[PDB]
RNA sequence: GGAUAGUGGCCUACCAUGGUUUCAACGGGUAACGGGGAAUAAGGGUUCGAUUCCGGAGAGGGAGCCUGAGAAACGGCUACCA
RNA sequence: GCGGUAAUUCCAGCUCCAAUAGCGUAUAUUAAAGUUGUUGCAGUUAAAAAGCUCGUAGUUGAACUUUGGGCCCGGUUGGCCGGUCGGAUUUCCAACGGGGCCUUUCCUUCUGGCUAACCUUGAGUCCUUGUGGCUCUUGGCGAACCAGGACUUUUACUUUGAAAAAAUUAGAGUGUUCAAAGCAGGCGUAUUGCUCGAAUAUAUUAGCAUGGAAUAAUAGAAUAGGACG
RNA sequence: AGGGGAUCGAAGAUGAUCAGAUACCGUCGUAGUCUUAACCAUAAACUAUGCCGACUAGGGAUCGGGUGGUGUUUUUUUAAUGACCCACUCGGCACCUUACGAGAAAUCAAAGUCUUUGGGUUCUGGGGGGAGUAUGGUCGCAAGGCUGAAACUUAAAGGAAUUG
């Protein structure tokens, strides 16, 4: 049954990109999905999106360009200890110069660079490049 | 646990050096001593209103509370005036970078000032060795029962 | 995801499971059974010293044709009886029955060398001296 | 395909879809007011019946149930709301 | 892809699909650059003057070349009807 | 989906966006709640009521015209039964299935079904039990269940 | 209650029926003293630590004890076994 | 894999290679090994999906509850000037962050002790035409925390921090003649002394202390045996 | 252990064939083959392909359900029916073409969305032989089932495709 609802959204986005498309209807949305979709958008990897409102859990239409190669989810939200973040991005980001590991801290869902600038840490969500 | 009789042993149960002079006609029969264990634990009224004798009671008896203060959930109440709690906790395995569920059972003395049932979360305070295994004392009930009266009959 | 539980508490499953499958490793099983110490002629040790019983003439394996010149040795610490190879041209002339010899491995983790069948050891010294030196001429075999 | 509007899709292709795969799901059943001119008043009936609905006063009939929409009974009228 | 002090380093900044904005890399000898000519007052095709679009091999491979062309040209001004943003 | 079979049927009411209204619905809270209880009094199940109220009357959903699910209205009027309705209809099945298996020990497939039915019972109970709607220590027993449903 | 430097089934009376366990009790194995650490170098790991420091245990094997502030001591005693 | 008569593998001579006060060999272990696979394996046919379903332990488990907007305070890098006799701070400016406010908004709570802070103002004013500026008592801020009472749903995570042996490890300083080391040493009036050292970091799992309130659990009010007085 | 025992037919006996012929082919035909009560629990029990969830691509048939229609055919007086037809839509058993993609390949709408490596979970494998052998446990009347090693040996065994 439906496990990580973040998982399906991320995946669907990736396949929409891979098939050379420009939209995905995603379902069922969630606080966490928006806040994630939000961080991508902040950095160019998608366009604008839209919460549609079935009186259920929601749908989201994402508009995307093509700047995006991959946006995965880290399936168990491991804990990360301000130092291990180095080792994370190193494992799953194509170069030191760009790309983001986004994660979840006590002070909000934020990519690893804002995470480093605010000097907080927490669990790990997914990633974008 | 105690309950009833109170003077039910071969020896006379009493509080040490808490003399009550029979010459002096008094209205309460027995003079009773008590304290607050401190650290913020209310000495429940059933300890002051009580007539039980338990020298291992942290409010009415001669034990001091110091060292670890622990909470755990009650899973055995079959031992007269003592119980066995379970304290769960996950345990971190590095190499796998995940934890596994573990637990331990701590035996702890329980004064007739509390009325503990299996399932109650309880806080205990560390002790001087009180029996072969018990090194703790029930110091506060955090629970109640778990909505038992809301398991009654039909409409 | 196939098999392996990905969960965040599944550590215990994940460890145990490994524990189990380590046993399919030939070196891990060998180590923990103590096959070294239990079976196996040498004590677990690197060499071992025994006494020469008979001089043999092992015929090689195919597609080789040879007679391979070896010695049955009875390990001193052990009594265990073992057949060992005597390397280099001659050398079977150096030994003689009832002489002491220092056996060593063949560098194959147990397991016989080439066309020599059964033999898992080789001679290194006799009467305390070394086949090698003897072979050259740098040293001589002791009195008796 | 490749680029289109998921948000504002055509009334017709939406129309033909399954009631669960529309943009926001809704029913496609309806209610009606039914008459059998022996009487003067009008019972309100759901397009899908299960219960063979009887009229207010007379044990007459109205509709029978089926796999889906009810079969209305013989001499009857109906408006929809 | 600059450098320490400004200075354009690393050669060849590639083209790009006008449909998908993926890179149109060298051995993609299956992609296409379509030059649509600019016209003037009464026919007349103005030699050497185009509105152009580049479509990645992938896109033409997937058949999406004729639909995505439509959209591009139409919403750039050289079609009216033909295409519909909705379905 | 589909717990005890390999069926994959999607199929469900598709509830309306319109959380209130229908606007063309006259009557009143008063009107319908009374209608519920009179049927509940005939011995009807909250399901049976919803259905009966759906076709004959115009009750699109009972929870709308009265912000209250049909079961809660019944409880509130004391009409709630001992055990829940679904739980009931499961038991009742296992009782009929069992009765058949007594009469036909040769039917292995009945034996197989009964397990399934009872497994579902036993699981459902434990849910209800967990959330205190069923007394902790409730228990479906084959012997006793036949007297239970009837 | 007795015993102890003192808590404590430590031991004894009386009384009760408890304590642990698939979150692995109990049992077996260890060619097991535990740590600080050692070896291997992308990382994650894997293997090792009798052995210069800290802790513990022993003095051929067991038990017992004198003296003493401190030993159940062994370059102390007593006994048995070897 | 070579050797059964011209052996590029043996036994030698010559010449030649590699490492060199050291080089071979045996045993063990580590790397190679993503051949134990958390990172990270493989299971149609190569080794490997239990004949089938049910099912307890175990692991896992949809969405939803203060978001958005407005105001103030004070930091640390960086620019454009440098005022100045390499570094300085104000105004201009961006940038990234911390604190506290008001928006219907418990901050555990009463009973004083305490006040640092402006709704104050009591005077006016250094001085750029004045809200640029702080001293300054007489109505009017709580929380900054003392201490006494009365009570408090439980957790996981993460942050900073305390407590913390040395030697080892990483690593600063120092020319043991170099170096492995060592923790010395360096300066003069080398006749009566001057002087820099003997750092720092790692120290995790547990326990303690503190900041956070996302993610993930938990408990709450339905036969009202509810909540505030 | 009863019944039943038409048929075909482990075993046995035969006729031929053969150098031999304990077989293949032919005949006789015990057990069996069917059934009740009880055991046994294994099959290449195979799709040699775990289950739940998501996403990624085209096409025509068909099976069950449904909806839409001034569709065809049924005549009667039009209908009502039923069968049929055409478009859609769920959920089936499958075939076709592609293949963005995957693979050592054959091939695969999953065997895809994997070095751009993480949705959840179960099980099994770790060179070949030794060997499903020894042993202990356990189930069974038995036959046997489940669990299930090591010593020793060995440089390949194996898979898919190619050319002969
Ligand atoms: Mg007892
Ligand atoms: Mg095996
Ligand atoms: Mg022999
Ligand atoms: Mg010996
Ligand atoms: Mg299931
Ligand atoms: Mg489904
Ligand atoms: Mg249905
Ligand atoms: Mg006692
Ligand atoms: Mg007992
Ligand atoms: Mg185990
Ligand atoms: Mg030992
Ligand atoms: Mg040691
Ligand atoms: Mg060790
Ligand atoms: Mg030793
Ligand atoms: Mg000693
Ligand atoms: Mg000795
Ligand atoms: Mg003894
Ligand atoms: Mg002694
Ligand atoms: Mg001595
Ligand atoms: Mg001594
Ligand atoms: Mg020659
Ligand atoms: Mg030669
Ligand atoms: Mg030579
Ligand atoms: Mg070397
Ligand atoms: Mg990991
Ligand atoms: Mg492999
Ligand atoms: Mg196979
Ligand atoms: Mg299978
Ligand atoms: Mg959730
Ligand atoms: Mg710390
Ligand atoms: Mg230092
Ligand atoms: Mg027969
Ligand atoms: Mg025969
Ligand atoms: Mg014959
Ligand atoms: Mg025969
Ligand atoms: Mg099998
Ligand atoms: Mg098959
Ligand atoms: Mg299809
Ligand atoms: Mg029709
Ligand atoms: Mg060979
Ligand atoms: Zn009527």
């Amino acid at each position: 049954t439906r496990s990580s609802v973040l998982a399906d959204a991320l995946n669907a986005i990736n396949n929409a990109e891979k098939t050379g498309k420009r939209q995905v209807l995603i379902r069922p949305s969630s606080k966490v999905i928006i806040k994630f979709l939000q961080v991508m958008q902040k950095h160019g990897y998608i366009g604008e999106f839209e919460y549609i409102d079935d009186h259920r859990s929601g749908k989201i239409v994402v508009q995307l360009n093509g700047r995006l190669n991959k946006c995965g989810v880290i399936s168990p939200r491991f804990n990360v200890k301000i130092g291990d973040i180095e080792k994370w991005t190193a494992n799953l980001l194509p170069a030191r110069q760009f790309g983001y590991v986004i994660l979840t801290t006590s002070a909000g869902i934020m990519d690893h660079e804002e995470a480093r600038r605010k000097h907080v840490s927490g669990k790990i969500l997914g990633f974008v490049y | 646990s105690t309950e009833l009789t109170v003077q039910s042993e071969r020896a006379f149960q009493k509080q040490p050096h808490i003399f009550n002079n029979p010459k002096v006609k008094t209205s309460k029969r027995t003079k009773r001593w008590y304290k607050n264990a401190g650290l913020g634990f209310k000495t429940p009224k059933t300890a002051i209103e009580g007539s039980y004798i338990d020298k291992k009671c942290p409010f009415t008896g001669l034990v001091s509370i110091r060292g670890k203060i622990l909470t755990g959930t009650v899973v055995s109440t079959k031992m007269h005036r003592t119980i066995v709690i379970r304290r769960a906790y996950l345990h971190y395995i590095p190499k796998y970078n995940r934890y596994e569920k573990r637990h331990k059972n701590v035996p702890v003395h329980v004064s007739p000032a509390f009325r503990v049932q299996v399932g109650d979360i309880v806080t205990v305070g560390q002790c001087r060795p009180i029996s072969k295994t018990v090194r703790f004392n029930v110091v506060k009930v955090s629970a109640a029962a778990a909505k038992a009266n809301k398991q009654f009959a039909k409409f | 995801g196939k098999g392996k539980p990905r969960g965040l508490n599944s550590a215990r499953k994940l460890r145990v499971h490994r524990r189990n499958n380590r046993w399919a490793e030939n070196n891990y099983k060998k180590r923990l059974l103590g096959t070294a110490f239990k079976s196996s002629p040498f004590g677990g040790s690197s060499h071992a010293k025994g006494i020469v019983l008979e001089k043999l003439g092992i015929e090689s394996k195919q597609p080789n044709s040879a007679i391979r010149k070896c010695v049955r040795v009875q390990l001193i610490k052990n009594g265990k009886k073992v057949t060992a190879f005597v390397p280099n041209d001659g050398c079977l002339n150096f030994v003689d029955e009832n002489d002491e010899v220092l056996l060593a491995g063949f560098g194959r983790k147990g397991k016989a060398k080439g066309d020599i069948p059964g033999v898992r050891f080789k001679v290194v010294k006799v009467s305390g001296v070394s086949l090698l030196a003897l072979w050259k001429e740098k040293k001589e075999k002791p009195r008796s | 395909v490749l680029v289109q509007d998921l948000l504002h899709p055509t009334a017709a292709s939406e129309a033909r879809k399954h009631k669960l795969k529309t943009l926001v799901q809704g029913p496609r059943s309806y209610f009606l007011d039914v008459k059998c001119p022996g009487c003067l008043n009008i019972t309100t009936v759901f397009s899908h019946a299960q219960t063979a609905v009887t009229c207010e006063s007379c044990s007459t009939i109205l509709c029978t149930p089926t796999g889906g929409k009810a079969k209305l009974s013989e001499g009857t009228s109906f408006r929809r709301k | 892809m600059e450098n320490d002090k400004g200075q354009l380093v690393e050669l060849y900044v590639p083209r790009k699909c006008s449909a998908t904005n993926r890179i149109i890399k060298a051995d993609d000898h299956a992609s296409v650059q379509i030059n649509v000519a600019k016209v003037d007052e009464e026919g007349r095709a103005i030699p050497g003057e185009y509105v152009t679009y580049a479509l990645s091999g992938y896109v033409r491979s997937r058949g999406e070349s004729d639909d995505s062309l439509n959209r591009l040209a139409q919403n750039d001004g050289l079609l009216k009807n033909v295409w519909s943003y909705s379905r | 989906g589909r717990m005890h079979s390999a069926g994959k049927g999607i199929s469900s009411s598709a509830i309306p966006y319109s959380r209130n209204a229908p606007a063309w619905f006259k009557l009143s809270s008063e009107s319908v709640i009374e209608q519920i209880v009179k049927y509940a009094r005939k011995g009807l199940t909250p399901s049976q009521i919803g259905v009966l109220l759906r076709d004959a009357h115009g009750v699109t959903q009972a929870r709308v015209i009265t912000g209250n699910k049909i079961m809660r209205i019944l409880k509130s009027n004391g009409l709630a039964p001992e055990i829940p309705e679904d739980l009931y209809y499961l038991i009742k099945k296992a009782v009929s299935v069992r009765k058949h298996l007594e009469r036909n020990r040769k039917d292995k497939d009945a034996k197989f079904r009964l397990i399934l039915i009872e497994s579902r019972i036993h699981r459902l109970a434990r849910y209800y039990r967990t959330v205190a709607v069923l007394p902790p220590n409730w228990k479906y027993e084959s012997a006793t269940a036949s007297a239970l449903v009837n």
